[PDB]
């Protein structure tokens, strides 16, 4: 199960995305809205990243490169990208895998690393931090 | 160590002996919203080349685009193949 906090971060990432009438709902806005989920944002401070540098990064990213509906366009609605999908479903594989059930913002962050195309992995690698980085992060804190 | 953004991706349309043009030039408004002129430009190209680009997309979204292009040629019942390729 998605935990709450998860829950209620991708809810309104897909909310900001349909107000700003984006075609797609992708990897790098699930990579900002995490900034500020709590459990991926925890991760992400113990690796030392500069969480206003990657904010803007992926604002910029996301406003230049996602196309926009038309105004015109009102029988087809925001949709998440297949990469979106892949990766909340490899973030409840990896916890599922372990035999657990609670599948948080930071095991979604450890799904990112998988999507190798992404803009969201470029960037979390461009500040240095790797798949294992989170991974030991969520095993044994800080 | 060395790192590169990854790219970005052409989306094309190929041509085939069964899908209409009227269906092409569907797929090119209703996907790529090219208006009615520039969506018939593109369907006559992709008859005489063979092939066409429809746009220049990030991996990611390029990847969907393709995806629901493919999928919405196979519920019309059309061979219509959507592909990518890196720019
Ligand atoms: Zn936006």
């Amino acid at each position: 199960m998605l935990n709450q906090e998860l829950e209620l971060s991708l809810n309104m990432a897909f909310a900001r995305a349909r107000e700003h009438r984006h075609e797609f709902m992708t990897v790098e806005h699930l990579l900002l809205a995490l900034l500020s989920n709590p459990s991926a944002r925890e991760a992400l401070e113990a690796c030392s990243v500069d969480l206003v540098a990657l904010r803007q990064e992926l604002e910029a990213f996301i406003e230049q490169t996602t196309p926009v509906l038309p105004a015109s366009e009102e029988e087809r609605d925001t949709q998440p990208t297949l990469s979106f999908q892949r990766v909340l479903q490899r973030a409840v594989f990896h916890v599922q895998s372990s035999g657990r059930n609670e599948v948080t913002g930071a095991n979604v962050l450890v799904a990112i690393f998988s999507e190798q195309e992404s803009q969201a992995a470029y960037l979390l690698r461009k500040h240095e931090v790797s798949r294992l980085d989170v991974v030991n992060f969520i095993s044994h804190g800080t | 160590d060395a790192l590169k953004p990854p790219s970005m991706y052409k989306v094309i349309l190929v041509n085939d002996d069964y899908t209409p043009m009227e269906f092409v030039i569907d797929v090119l408004q209703k996907f790529f919203s090219y208006d009615v002129e520039r969506a018939t430009q593109l369907m006559l190209a992709v008859h005489y080349q063979g092939k066409a680009i429809c746009g220049v997309f990030t991996a990611e979204v390029a990847e969907t685009k393709v995806a629901m292009v493919n999928k919405y040629a196979r519920e019309n019942e059309h061979p219509l193949l959507c592909t990518l390729e890196k720019a």
